[PDB]
RNA sequence: AGUCUUAUACCUCGGCCACUGGGCACGUAUCGGUGUUUGCUAAGCUUUCCAACUUAGCUCACUGGACAUGCACUGCUGACGUCGUUGAUGAUGUUUGCCAUCUAGUGUAUUAUAAUCGCGGCCUAAAGGCUGCCGCUAGAAAACACAUCGGUCUGAUGGUCCCAAUUGAGGGAGAGUCUGGGUUUGACACCUUUUCUCGCCACCUCAUGGGUGUUAUAUCCAUCGUUCCUGGGGCCCGCGGC
RNA sequence: GCGUCUUGCUGUGGGUGGUACAGCUUCUUUUUCCGAAGCAUGUAUCGUAUGUUUUGACACAGUAUCGUUCGUCGACUGUCCAACUCGGUUCAGAUCUUAUCGAACCGAAUAAACUUUCAAGUAUGGGAAAUGGUUUUACUUUUGAAGUAAUGACCCUCCUCUUACUGUCGAUAGGUAGAAUCUUUGAUCCUACCUGCCGGGUUUACGGAGAUGAUGUUAUCAUCAAAGCAGAAGUAGCCGAC
RNA sequence: GAUCUGCAACAAACUGAAGUUAAUUAUCGACGCUGCUCAAUGCAACGAAGCAGUAAUAGCAAUAUUACGCAAUGCGCAUACCGUCAUCUGUGAAUGCAUCCCUGUUCUUUGCAAGGGACCGCAGCCGCCUGAUUUCAACCUCUUUUUAUCUCAAUAUGUUUAUGAUGAUAAUUGGAAGAAGAAACAGAUGAAAUCUGAUUUAGCCAUAACUAAGCUAAAUAGACUCGUUGAUAAACAAUGGG
């Protein structure tokens, strides 16, 4: 009975710590992104004696660029980051157990604060679709698909 | 609760308050339990 | 006239009145039980006749309970080294541990001072605004006095970024106008009150139609829903009284 | 379809071995004079090991709690990192603000990015991995304690992928098991293993009393197996340390 | 160093000697051989006499007995275990959701998504037995016509009386499983059933002294379920009166 009595500082301690947990982590993986798209054109020569409608070959590529960062702090949300100690193996007996997770879980909570800083990566990719057609001019039935 | 167990001397009274504390503690995470299961539900209806 | 005591006054008038932490005592709404008489309520013996006594209790006192008051007052909490022992603990110096607040409103003064304007810091640099501490008023017996079974069940829709019709409604703000109130004299002027009008007033809410954004947002808004309160006419259910 | 002994369930019922003690009666004795015999009934008992006067009682001296991680020696090291600092203690002393400076010490900190390498050193899995044995089923149904299986599985066995875990020596330190020599019945030597200590079920294996079936031999061959050791286990308390 | 307050250390000596020497007292090894120890107690293994517990008796002695002592044994006694039942606690499989571990090897026309294993936490099928029981018919049967119960009805008689049965239940002719029990066959309890002295009485003894300490017998009273069985006394829910 006395050491079911427990449950009074136990349950609440526990349930904070995993809320100040949780509103810590939520925040602290943001993994936020930056994108944007733009339709440049591409220009090839076309020489002149081909006779062609077109005198330029223009090709569209979707240009993409994004760039993103992660902004980690030092800490340890590793194996700090458990489920309930007591889960349901409650039946084995301790009182210093308990005391020592939550001193852990405060002194590792407590120290994070000295260090916060982490890298980032852009990338530039190109999608090409294009399907251009060109006619010989003074020539319509003769056409390039390219 | 603790304001009264701090001063109260009486055995009966330390037992029957701190019976007191066990129900409404109880009551209390019960009702905890209950309404993160019920959101948890309600989130899953959301998302559905 | 002198002494003692109680009561008022008298400084306090329990540490606060925001809590009698507890003890003490008398006082008392008083209530039960006894000691209970001069006399008495009704009855009765010994039965023509109650015209001669007693019985259950009543005055008062005591006992137990309850309420209230003030305080000469006092506490509540026990562990270190212990001491010879006592079975548990009787003593030794020790220190820690109390009922002891929160909330709402108000605040000087002087003045020409960057001179402030209860005390102090922030923003803007003006005719300032925000905030911390303290002072003065009210609520919170919350706090010490004070609450005592378990388990189970107990609302939805849309919007909230921008734009269009002001398209419609409602509410706010302004401008005037009028009725009255306040300073001034006789006023004006200023402040304030009420009626009404007005609208390119990108004011707010709702109603409509679109788009934007993913980083639109409400800890909300609006509508309906259940329950409760007020006035109940009445019948579906429907009795009693007149 | 019918009748039948036996067998397995004793399915049903009945009777039966009892011993000791308690108590009753009888004879002798001073009716249980300290002895003997019979007897109704009741209780207990018809298991192992332990203790049998280590069974019990009186005196002397001593006997705090809880929770921790550890514990044959020494060597590079199989093994601990920010090693050159952090925080504190104390102090020969100095500047004299309560303050500052300096020195020693304490707790944290040097191994290498582990060891290991016959590739599961030790564990995990898979194999269109076969043999053989075992365990099911089917069929023939007759075989010499009958036979056959394209049988469901297990064991054996070979190959093979990840992961986990781990050096040795001097100790003739202590112990354990085997073997031999001498003999004290113990000692000596060698080999192998273990050491925080000494403590429970299960799992695998070892030898192995006795027993069982067969065969030609009290002899042999096959099967079971008593008690015991060893790999993980899983749990006390023993001192020391906090 | 306060510096006309004193303190600390240097352990050679000093009365008080903490160890041994110098002296006294008491004890034992007094035999030490392989060897004499942490300074003393202490011998796997070394040497002789006598018998191999002590004392006495008839007896050198064996031999037999006694008194003490030692050793062993016995459910005789108890202890731990299991053997033993009883009562009770306890009645089971496949299904998902949620957590952790590992993984680019054909990852990829968006640089960030997709796979495999684990057990816990949360939700999903139905029966069963046990505890112990309700289902069905009394519908040919007149001298060999089962009983009992819940029960009715007409007629005759102006009594105080006379007759006729359907449905169901029981004396278990038969079965489900239910009144209590979600993860199966295991745990828990019991192996008891009395005692007072502490009440009175009666009897014996004069008592340490007093004649009656003390002791013995009957009854009252008191402590007293070990789990299982039932009811009862009280509070809890009980609307009151004319």
């Amino acid at each position: 009975s006395l050491w079911l009595s427990f449950r009074y500082e136990i349950m609440p301690l526990y349930y904070q710590s995993q809320d100040v947990l949780d509103v810590i982590a939520n925040s602290t993986s943001e993994f936020m992104t930056s994108r944007d798209f733009v339709a440049k054109a591409i220009n090839i020569g076309i020489p002149l004696e081909w006779n062609l409608d077109q005198e330029n070959l223009v090709s569209q590529p979707r240009h993409n660029v994004m760039v993103k960062s992660k902004l980690s702090p030092e800490n340890n949300i590793g194996k700090t980051l458990s489920v309930n100690p007591f889960t349901t193996a409650w039946e084995l007996l301790t009182l210093s157990f308990v005391v020592d997770w939550f001193v852990n879980f405060g002194d590792v909570i407590a120290g994070f604060t000295g260090g916060y800083s982490d890298d980032s990566g852009a990338t530039a990719s190109w999608r090409f679709d294009d399907k251009k057609v060109f006619h010989l001019k003074n020539i319509p039935s003769a056409m390039v698909i390219v | 609760y603790d304001r009264k167990i701090a001063s109260a001397r009486k055995p009966a009274i330390i037992v029957k308050l701190r019976q007191r504390k066990e129900k409404a503690l109880k009551a209390l995470d019960k009702m905890r339990v209950r309404e993160e299961k019920k959101m948890i539900r309600e989130f899953a209806t959301q998302a559905a």
